[PDB]
């Protein structure tokens, strides 16, 4: 056919990510272990993050309108992994010549190489996969992250043992090569870059409601995503829950994610109005946030319809700003969806952090179900917009 | 709504501390007495007359069994007493080793008017040993209420004019090892031959003392009568703050033999039974986290009286935002009208 029925390229495409949601978590999966490497506290180690949020707004807009106006579609992802890759590979050379800021200074390349990345794959996918099966797209995109987050945090562990083990005790400079060995990923992310590049180049021979999508993406994924952030200390204390068995209801609305995204993705598209899936799915979670909040229930049930409210709201919405706002703009419409969300979630951790030590547990609650409604209201906003023009 | 009176008696031959606590209102009276002659002890009459007043004789008080009543006879009912009888040392240095208690018996405890004053209604009880608490000792805070309202303490309870409140500390301890971990042998006594019921209650609101969920409950019977109400938490330093939660544990109520605690003069005149003594154990904190080791003191908090124990109430806050997010749903179906014209 035109492509082998888009096969190739569907399986190249959810590949092409391992550069940033590979190696994003070796902090996370490194917790303590090289705290006790020279001197480290707590305070300065949460600055290994902070580089990765706080200055990545105004970056990933002018990333964005660089992939509009000068680099084009095809170069924006060879020179984006290109950066992450040089972020990772100067992260590495810090950990070998043991100084500190050259290791905080990793962390200001590979957020704008990963959100770079990331709005690159987004609009190239929107771009090409456009017409059939375009839903589905993002929901191996959003199954990725997750498929590889977890299996990272454990090799990456079990190399370090395995390396110390191996090639002996040396003045525990070893994370260094450590890090080195996890940087092989970086690679093949450039390899599928290029590899897509080259079928490309083979392949060749705003408004109102944008406003309203922007409102009801922020609402919802800074609504979601600090409950889950929160996790251990109010499900110890609302609720009676072990030690060790409590995190399993934390960390199950991303692991029911992975598994169950492409089939709604699947789905939707066939004989889907999509506005109904995104008024169900947030009427769903106002649900869910009402039953754990205002009763004793089972957390159980209320923490399950939370991942299908999450994993259908992904792939699709995100489709929304493919049909409103025509080619030729999208590289700036989805880095100011990605800047507006971002900052949003920045914002409001440390606006829950503040509130919850002063205010209490039930107020937060209150607060995010307010958020929720806001995002409801906006919805439907948006449903009563669409219906005197249409399509 | 109910009035207040303070008052306090001395011996010739032996002074002693004696406070005791009169409330009247309409048709209801009540007579809380706190004596410390050996142990610290409260106890409880209800008297369905608005009139009634009590008859000392510190002559039969001076192996006593001196009767210490009321005129209206009749009008007694629910009479009930609690006996602060040891303060156990607790040490479990692993997760233990339980190192002799203090008897609560060997204290000279200060003088009631020098801190009385009625302005504030309250009162300090400091004993001190005679042999620990080389730098102060417990210090109790007995205090009396007028209306129904919120105190602006962190552990936020709710009075409801007809009970008291117990904050109990003790300033300045040399613990005997580097752990920390306190305990208070409360003995109840039941006016019927039972025992009493202790349960645990859930509540939704958490705007007052975050982080804790539960509402102790400990009633002497199942009908309007008294009843005790406290938060299970502890505090160690006066700016209390969420940081140092340090939980405390209750236990189960036995069934214990006469003399294995020591008997409190007052109960035994108020009294005749001195057998049906029911006691628990009552620890503080963990060494799961933060202790008693920075600091050089440990507060709790607690309700005592008869009424209906008090539950919670929403506050008009949370009432008004659950109002405007139910807005949303409905300001759409007038907007959906709007169009629809
Ligand atoms: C308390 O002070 C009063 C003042 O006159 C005195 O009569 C009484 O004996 C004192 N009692 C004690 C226990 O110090
Ligand atoms: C009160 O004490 C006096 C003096 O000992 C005694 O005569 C009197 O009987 C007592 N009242 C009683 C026991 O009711
Ligand atoms: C108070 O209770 C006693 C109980 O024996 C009863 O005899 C008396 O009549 C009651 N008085 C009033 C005013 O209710
Ligand atoms: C432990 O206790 C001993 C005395 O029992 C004391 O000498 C020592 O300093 C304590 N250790 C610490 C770390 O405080
Ligand atoms: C409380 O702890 C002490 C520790 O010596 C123990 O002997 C006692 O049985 C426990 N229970 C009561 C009700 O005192």
């Amino acid at each position: 056919s035109r492509l082998a029925h888009r096969l190739v390229v569907l399986s190249l495409m959810c590949f092409l990510g391992f550069g940033s949601y590979f190696c994003y978590d070796n902090p996370a999966a490194l917790q303590t272990q090289v705290k006790r490497d020279m001197q480290v506290n707590t305070t300065k180690f949460m600055l290994l993050y902070a580089w990765y949020s706080w200055p990545n707004v105004v970056l990933c807009f002018l990333g964005g309108f660089l992939i509009d106006r000068i680099f084009g579609i095809r170069w924006g992802t060879v020179i984006f992994s290109c950066f992450v890759c040089i972020g990772q590979v100067i992260f590495a050379l810090g950990g070998i010549f043991n100084a500190f800021w050259l290791m905080e200074l990793g962390r200001f390349v590979f957020g704008i190489g990963g959100e770079s990345l990331a709005v690159a794959q987004n609009t190239y996918a929107v771009s090409w996969f456009k017409g059939k099966e375009l839903n589905l797209v993002f929901g191996l995109q959003l199954s990725m992250a997750r498929i590889g987050s977890t299996v990272n945090m454990n090799l990456m562990g079990w190399l370090y043992g395995k390396i110390e083990a191996l090639l002996g005790s040396a003045g525990h400079m070893t994370l260094g090569v450590t890090l080195m060995i996890g940087c092989i990923t970086c690679i093949f992310s450039l390899i599928c870059a290029l590899a897509l590049a080259y079928l490309d180049r083979r392949a060749e021979k705003f408004s109102l409601p944008l406003i309203l999508v922007f409102v009801i993406c922020v609402c919802y994924y800074v609504a979601v995503f600090p409950f889950i952030g929160l996790g251990k200390v109010f499900f110890m204390e609302k609720f009676r829950f072990s030690s060790q068995s409590a995190s399993a209801i934390n960390s199950i609305v991303y692991i029911i994610s992975a598994p169950m995204s492409p089939l709604f993705g699947l789905l939707v598209d066939k004989t889907g109005k999509n506005i109904i899936w995104v008024l169900y799915a947030v009427a769903a979670t106002l649900v869910s946030h009402m039953m754990l909040a205002f009763t004793f229930w089972n957390p159980w049930i209320a923490m399950c319809l939370l991942g299908f409210s999450y994993s259908l709201l992904a792939c699709a919405l995100w489709p929304m700003v493919a049909f409103i706002v025509p080619e030729h703009q999208l590289g700036t419409a989805y880095g100011f969806m990605q800047s507006i969300q971002n900052l949003g979630l920045a914002v409001i951790a440390i606006l829950a952090g503040m509130i919850l030590d002063s205010k209490g547990y039930l107020l937060l609650e209150v607060f995010f179900i307010a958020c929720v409604s806001l995002s409801l209201l906006a919805v439907v906003c948006l449903y009563l917009v669409n219906r005197a023009q249409g399509g | 709504t109910r009035q207040v009176s303070m008052e306090v008696i001395s011996g010739w031959p032996n002074p002693q501390n004696l406070l005791h606590i009169r409330a009247v209102g309409s048709n209801s009276t009540l007579h809380y007495v706190w004596s410390s002659l050996g142990p610290p002890a409260v106890v409880l009459v209800a008297t369905n007359t608005t009139q009634s007043v009590l008859s000392v004789n510190w002559s039969l008080l001076l192996d006593p069994a001196g009767a210490l009543m009321v005129l209206p006879k009749s009008s007694i009912q629910f009479s009930s007493a609690l006996v602060f009888t040891r303060l156990l040392e607790f040490d479990s240095t692993n997760a233990g080793k339980p190192y002799p208690p203090y008897s609560l018996a060997k204290f000279s405890w200060n003088n009631i008017t020098n801190s009385l004053d009625l302005a504030n209604l309250s009162a300090d009880f400091q004993g001190r040993p005679v042999d620990a608490f080389a730098n102060g000792s417990l210090t109790f805070k007995v205090q009396a209420f007028s209306r129904s309202g919120r105190p602006a303490q962190p552990p936020r309870l709710l009075h409801t004019a007809d009970v008291c409140q117990l904050e109990v500390a003790l300033v300045g301890a040399s613990p005997r090892g580097n752990h920390s971990l306190f305990g208070l042998e409360v003995a109840t006594l039941g006016q019927g031959p039972d025992c009493p019921s202790v349960n645990e209650r859930n509540s939704i609101d958490d705007e007052y003392a975050p982080a804790v969920f539960q509402l102790n409950q400990l009633l002497w019977g199942s009908s309007p009568s008294g009843f005790m109400q406290w938060r299970p938490v502890a505090f160690s330093e006066e700016e209390r703050a969420r940081e140092s939660a340090l939980p405390c544990q209750a236990s189960t109520l036995h069934s214990t033999l006469a003399s294995s605690l020591p008997h409190s003069p007052i109960v035994q005149a108020f009294f005749g039974s001195q057998n049906n003594f029911c006691a628990f154990n009552l620890t503080f904190g963990a060494p799961t986290g933060p202790g008693y080791w920075d600091q050089y003191y440990l507060c709790w908090s607690m309700l005592l009286g008869m009424g209906f124990p008090p539950v919670d109430i929403f506050s008009p806050l949370v009432l008004g935002i659950m109002a405007v997010a139910l807005g949303a749903p409905g300001l759409m179906f007038l907007g959906g009208g709007l169009f629809l014209l």
